[PDB]
């Protein structure tokens, strides 16, 4: 399964 | 040894054409299992290995919201990196996104892996540590001194040695009658004249699983690499893979020319001729 | 920053005259992700082609897998036609069945 969202760049 | 998940982003901003275009797909070993493709009519994860249908609807649901927002903060980060270059509104930019585990037989944690690109070069990635990032520009310093406050290494590694590592091991098992099983390749050496002087001799490897192979062809026991021409590892369509590896020789000289194939398959590497 | 696409033409099974199989053009080694990939029976469009999803390599490049089943016969010309930022005309790839 995919990771959680990261912050924006 | 031994398996890995792979999870491939790939996001394109379509200026003027709204929102930037999100699609992931994801990977164990050389088998695509999922996809997410923000621009479907309506966009949630899909199966693309039969192994991976019998997860229930928390399953997709929760992986579908991830992909969305995702997309989401895909979209900040291409208008951020666009102010990072001193970009034009315009002009469509690509930034893509891969990360997964590599696990030993044991089931181990071997090496975690979470890398960006934009517009097909290196951004930033996280150190084999997983506790640290490379920046490659300075616009990328930017986002790692934002990663580095933020505490973005320690969200990275815990997914990467913790659920990384757990899902791998729920899909080999739901998938080993595909993903443990060797399907060596079908091999032979056509040969084709090309004058009455010179003629090619061509090595096939067809219907392979792993994708990794080496094809190589010896003149009298001796590498002839430089004078082969080799073609990259090819997807037959139904989950299996194709090479070829070609050289040209006089006529005459075809039975001192042999073609070494190496898989995982194989028990033992071949030794094969043109057998006329 | 940009890269023109790898192109290779070939069948899933070896080829047999009146014998059904799939013709496969594979696009591979291409940056950005947009490409037009036709697949040609005597110069005319196939119409029903189907595509794999977007994936790339550890280069960051990109690949792509068009297919269409088939029945290779020896008056047939079977090809792959290809377009992308990087080429200025599209790019024809004739199938032969020894490649």
């Amino acid at each position: 399964s995919p990771i959680v969202p990261s912050f924006d760049m | 040894g031994s398996h890995s998940m792979r999870y491939f982003y790939t996001s394109v901003s379509r200026p003027g054409r709204g929102e930037p275009r999100f699609i992931s797909v994801g990977y164990v070993d050389d088998t695509q299992f999922v996809r997410f493709d923000s621009d479907a009519a309506s966009p949630r994860e899909e199966p693309r290995a039969p192994w991976i249908e019998q997860e229930g609807p928390e399953y997709w649901d929760r992986n579908t919201q991830i992909y969305k927002a995702q997309a989401q903060t895909d979209r900040e980060s291409l208008r951020n990196l666009r102010g990072y270059y001193n970009q034009s509104e315009a002009g469509s930019h690509t930034l893509q996104s891969m990360y997964g585990c590599d696990v030993g037989p044991d089931g181990r944690l071997l090496r975690g892996h979470d890398q960006y690109a934009y517009d097909g070069k290196d951004y930033i990635a996280l150190n084999e540590d997983l506790r640290s990032w490379t920046a490659a520009d300075t616009a990328a310093q930017i986002t790692q001194r934002k990663w580095e406050a933020a505490r973005e290494a320690e969200q990275r590694r815990a997914y990467l040695e913790g659920e990384c590592v757990e899902w791998l091991r729920r899909y080999l098992e739901n998938g080993k009658d595909k993903l443990e099983r060797a399907d060596p390749p079908k091999t032979h050496v056509t040969h084709h004249p090309i004058s009455d002087h010179e003629a090619t001799l061509r090595c096939w490897a067809l219907g392979f699983y792993p994708a990794e192979i080496t094809l190589t062809w010896q003149r009298d026991g001796e590498d002839q690499t430089q004078d082969t021409e080799l073609v990259e590892t090819r997807p037959a369509g139904d989950r299996t893979f194709q090479k070829w590896a070609a050289v040209v020789v006089p006529s005459g000289e075809e039975q001192r020319y042999t073609c070494h194939v190496q898989h995982e398959g194989l028990p033992k590497p071949l030794t094969l001729r043109w057998e006329p | 920053i940009q890269r023109t696409p790898k192109i290779q033409v070939y069948s899933r099974h070896p080829a047999e005259n009146g014998k059904s199989n799939f013709l496969n053009c594979y696009v591979s080694g291409f940056h950005p992700s947009d490409i037009e990939v036709d697949l040609l029976k005597n110069g005319e469009r196939i119409e029903k082609v189907e595509h794999s999803d977007l994936s790339f390599s550890k280069d960051w490049s990109f690949y792509l897998l068009y297919y269409t089943e088939f029945t290779p016969t020896e008056k047939d010309e079977y090809a792959c036609r290809v377009n992308h930022v990087t080429l200025s005309q599209p790019k024809i790839v004739k199938w032969d069945r020894d490649m």
